[PDB]
């Protein structure tokens, strides 16, 4: 009868690292290997942790690595073997009909425009993202983007965005080891406040070794913000690919299960009863398989 | 000031409208110190006075050449993915006028204590005697949370909309777009 | 870490207002995390047998 398996743990493809933030000056972005890190200093108001740049530094270098893994629809844990074979046939049908060429294009956009710079991007005079394909320890292929000319809203075609799209496609399919070093320089201003990720002394900021950083899951949420195929009212742009695709800023779950557009109903219609959804919603379902998670009932 | 330009916040999955209004008001403040003059005024046409929320629209009242200078200035670089602009358009008539003023409060007694110990050479206990803890009055007002570049402090800039009028009176505007006496059309 | 709810709902929790009220209270955890340093690309795993 092919019920859904009681466990489905998918591992996370598109593994980012913690995004270390350093500080320095614009017009020496190319010499940004010995830049002093941004330190989380405690100030007294209550005691808050606050991170700024130094008073002679106007450029925030946020640097992290990204592993695009591959083998998306293959689960890491699955009870029913028949369900696993049917799900793998469905995912292989998707990749053979249309490979990771829309998904990796949108992920390459979210690398190119610095959405991973979350609140450090909103009033930045110039953002510039460098993505280096690191193969055997050196740069096999280097990109250099203007993260403000590439918007956060629209997915525009380019020439180097397409090359990064085929790179993340080959990494996402399984035909190559893709590791990218993503460096982004936010020209905020001299000594302006930077916004690292935040812990749970009313405010604690996340730092690894006396150096501020954004969490890896915040960077990964900013990469997954590709879902435009949801029922779009109100003028909201792309949202993060979540099951019951929800935003906490608005308190509203788009793709509610009362419509047939959440990940679970689309997946159970796609693999069990062969009701293949549209190209857009199946892009979204494969994006939730790349996102990973614990699917399956209890 | 018969021309206006409404700047509506787009909704965003990442940021609330209050924070984007704060960033837009700060960038507007830098753009108005950069441009100079006193003929640039603001309004908040989606104001909710009951909940003290500034809304999701910011209207800029100015001359024609000032708005055509402001629309091509790079103060909106980095903000354009969160806003949408109209055009510089002429205002309707008849339109009521109200004053948009910066209202500050003495919400910290310790700073007044530092001022009185600096101004009358008093002690801590004499200043605390003259200034109790009941003088800390909070405002029931909407606000933007700004940060300064001269100093390094984060301040809440509370904005109050005045009572409606049938005519406007002459006067200038501050470099935050708010009023030092001038009036803006409300519609 | 902070998440939304992304697990399957059991047909009594699938109300729209109840789903929005459930995502209005996001769950907060603190996970243990082991990462490589930012200047190290190699993981050494040394045991004896």
């Amino acid at each position: 009868i092919l019920s859904t398996a009681s466990v489905l743990a998918f591992e996370r493809k598109l593994d980012p690292s913690d995004a270390l933030m350093s500080a320095g000056a614009w017009a020496q972005r190319d010499a940004s290997q010995e830049w002093p890190a941004v330190t989380v200093r405690e100030k007294s108001v209550q005691t808050v942790d606050v991170a700024n740049l130094p008073s002679d530094a106007d450029t925030l270098k946020v640097r992290f690595t990204l592993r695009v893994l591959g083998g998306a629809g293959t689960p890491s844990a699955c009870n029913d073997a028949a369900y696993r074979d049917k799900l793998l046939q469905t995912v292989a049908t998707y990749v053979n009909d249309q490979g990771f060429a829309e998904l990796a294009r949108r992920y390459a956009h979210n690398l190119a425009n610095a959405r991973f710079l979350w609140r450090n991007r909103v009033g930045a005079e110039a953002v510039e993202v460098r993505i280096n394909h690191i193969r055997q320890g050196e740069v096999a292929r280097a990109w250099r983007f203007d993260a403000l000319a590439i918007g956060l809203r629209d997915f525009k075609a380019d020439a180097e965005l397409d090359a990064l799209a085929e790179l993340i496609a080959s990494g996402l399919s399984g035909s190559g080891h893709v590791l990218l070093e993503v460096v982004a320089f936010a020209r905020i201003g001299d000594g302006q406040e930077v916004f690292p990720s935040q812990e749970l002394k009313s405010k604690t900021l996340y730092s690894v070794r006396d150096a501020a950083a954004i969490h890896s899951q915040k960077i990964g949420n900013a990469l997954r913000t590709i879902d435009t195929w949801y029922p779009d009212e109100d003028g909201l742009g792309p949202i993060a690919v979540e099951p019951y695709g929800s935003v906490t800023s608005q308190g509203k779950a788009y793709r509610q299960p009362k419509q047939k557009l959440d990940f679970y109903t689309l997946l159970d219609n796609w693999v069990l009863r062969d009701e293949a959804p549209a190209v857009e919603q199946q892009h979204y379902v494969i994006a939730n398989l790349i996102r990973g998670g614990v699917f399956g009932e209890a | 000031m018969d021309h206006y330009l409404d700047i509506r916040l787009r909704p965003d999955p990442e940021f609330p409208p209050a924070q984007l209004m704060s960033v837009l008001f700060g960038k507007l403040h830098q753009a108005l110190v950069a441009q100079g003059g006193d003929r640039i005024g603001v309004s908040f046409p989606d104001l909710d006075e009951s909940r003290s929320r500034l809304g999701e629209r910011l209207r800029i009242h100015a001359s024609a050449d000032d708005l055509r200078a402001l629309l091509a200035r790079p103060w909106l670089e980095g903000l354009r993915d969160h806003l949408q602009f109209g055009e510089p358009a002429v205002v309707p008539h008849p339109t009521p006028y109200r004053q948009v003023s910066r209202v500050q409060a003495k919400s910290n007694p310790e700073r007044l204590r530092r001022r009185l110990m600096r101004r009358h050479d008093l002690s801590e206990e004499e200043a605390r005697k003259r200034i109790p803890d009941t003088v800390a009055r909070a405002l029931d007002l909407p606000f933007v949370t700004l940060r300064s570049q001269s100093t390094g402090q984060h301040f809440r800039l509370f904005i109050r909309h005045g009572p409606l009028q049938v005519t406007a009176e002459e006067g200038g505007f501050t470099c935050y777009g708010l009023s030092k006496g001038g009036f803006v059309p409300w519609f | 870490v902070r998440g939304t709810i992304s697990n399957r709902l059991k047909t009594k929790d699938r109300d729209p207002a109840k789903l929005d009220a459930s995502i209005q209270s996001p769950n907060l955890q603190t996970v243990d995390v082991a990462n490589l340093p930012s200047d190290a690309d190699t993981l050494k795993v040394r045991f004896t047998l």
